[PDB]
DNA sequence: CTTGACAAAAGTGTTAAATTGTGCTATACTGGGAGCTGTCACGGATGC
């Protein structure tokens, strides 16, 4: 259960990393996440993914 | 039940495929070489940046938060690499995300060939270690062998693996033992030699005599080599050992304290030094306090003829000849009064 | 009590021989293991 924010290009953050509705994931803060979640990037296929979880 | 815990805390997760094994060396092996490449990067060391990546992948703070008071500084050392490589392009930044998947797979790798390493061990029980003791330390054998494999060579990584699970065991067993340490080579050459015991001891017929024994081991080995490290073999015996036929009966309480004073020893002790003590001042004024150094009375010292004839300023010639007087005039006293003639043990 | 001479006890410097600590071994080894009894009384937490 997630939901994907594909990038273009680097990134702001890395694979393992919280973030809250708001968010720039990546794209040099184009692309903005709206969930909870532990953000992890997948190199290959260019994609930044918040799955739903919250940091306890 | 902490035992039985393990054994389905182990069983949690499958082991592997060799499609998944080969994957995870491949992830494993291009992760630590990215980071290799990134220690090129921004002029950072081999194992820096290394150690840095568990730092934001094993978790918060919690990592170096308490390594004892002292393993390395958090805030200094680690901190500013952290926003060190962050300023920097793509190219650096992709070897970055490399390395923490590379070692998010060592580390899944492990647990699974730890399934393997708990059967191994498991093995290995009644070396002074009940199970989980020793298979952890045996745990730990996968890790070195983890790093130092590679998917190049084909082979199932059980082997490898497995080879090292030996060696950490063998090595902790053999650091820990019984409850006297003992040096490594120590040990090899001890159950070496309890191994061939045995041999010719079902072989023989009859248990060895030392020098036989000891001559089936080869050059050098003799009875009294053989009974040496066999004295250095049995550990200490427990004070708990209940002895008789009760419970009651212990082991501990029956040993006597002779490393310290006795009440007639302290009286003894108190009594030859007040005896000398009055049988003093029946000396020379001089050659008593002289006396005094030589045998190292005054500051419990000894001083040498040197010190003393630095004392009084006369030649050392002079505090010898003296001592022998002044002990001649004593043993008059001594001979004629009886009194001390004890102390003969 | 004294000066020089000298033997041995003792001090120190440098090495050879021993002792000890370390790393690694590649076919493949991938979820233990051992059992034990023939009370009894009460206090407390806990499951009915």
């Amino acid at each position: 259960k997630a939901r994907v924010y594909p990038f273009e290009d680097d990134v702001e953050v890395t694979t393992g990393d919280r973030v809250a509705p708001g968010d720039v994931l990546a794209d040099g803060g184009k692309v903005k996440s709206e969930i909870y979640g532990r953000v992890e990037v997948d190199l290959v296929r260019n994609v930044v993914r918040v799955v739903e979880s919250y940091d306890i | 039940d902490p035992v039985r815990q393990y054994l389905h805390e182990i069983g949690q997760v499958p082991l592997l495929t060799l499609e998944e094994e080969i994957d995870l060396a491949r992830k494993v092996e291009e992760g630590m070489e990215a980071i290799k490449k990134l220690s090129e990067a921004t002029g950072l060391d081999q194992e820096l940046i290394r150690e840095v990546v568990r730092a934001k992948i094993l978790g918060t703070a919690r990592i170096q938060k308490i390594p004892g008071l002292k393993e390395k500084p958090d805030p200094k050392t680690v901190e500013e690499v952290d926003g060190k490589l962050k300023s920097l392009p793509k190219e650096l930044k992709r070897y970055l995300h490399i390395a923490r998947e590379g070692e998010a797979a060592r580390q899944h790798l492990i647990e699974a060939n730890l399934r393997l390493v708990v059967s191994i061990a498991k093995k290995y029980t009644g070396r002074g270690l009940s199970f989980l003791d020793l298979i952890q330390e045996g745990n730990q054998g996968l890790i070195r062998a983890v790093e130092k494999f590679e998917y190049k060579r084909r082979f199932k990584f059980s082997t490898y693996a497995t080879w090292w699970i030996r060696q950490a065991i063998n090595r902790a067993i053999a650091d820990q033992a019984r409850t006297i340490r003992i040096p490594v080579h120590m040990v090899e050459t001890i159950n070496k030699l309890s191994r061939t015991a045995r041999q010719l001891q079902q072989e023989l017929g009859r248990e060895p005599s030392y020098e036989e024994i000891a001559e089936a081991m080869g050059p050098g080995w003799d009875a009294k080599r053989v009974e040496e490290t066999l004295k250095i073999a049995q550990e200490p015996v427990s004070l708990e050992t209940p002895i008789g036929d009760e419970k009651d009966s212990f082991y501990g309480d029956f040993i006597p304290d002779e490393n310290l004073p006795s009440p007639v020893e302290a009286a003894a002790q108190s009594l030859l030094s007040e005896e000398l003590e009055k049988a003093l001042s029946k000396l020379s004024e001089r050659e008593a306090m002289v006396l005094k150094l030589r045998k190292g009375l005054i500051d419990g010292r000894e001083h040498t003829l040197e010190e003393v004839g630095a004392y009084f300023g006369v030649t050392r010639e002079r505090i010898r000849q003296i001592e022998n007087k002044a002990l001649r005039k004593l043993k008059y006293h001594e001979s004629r009064t009886r009194k001390l003639r004890d102390f003969l043990e």
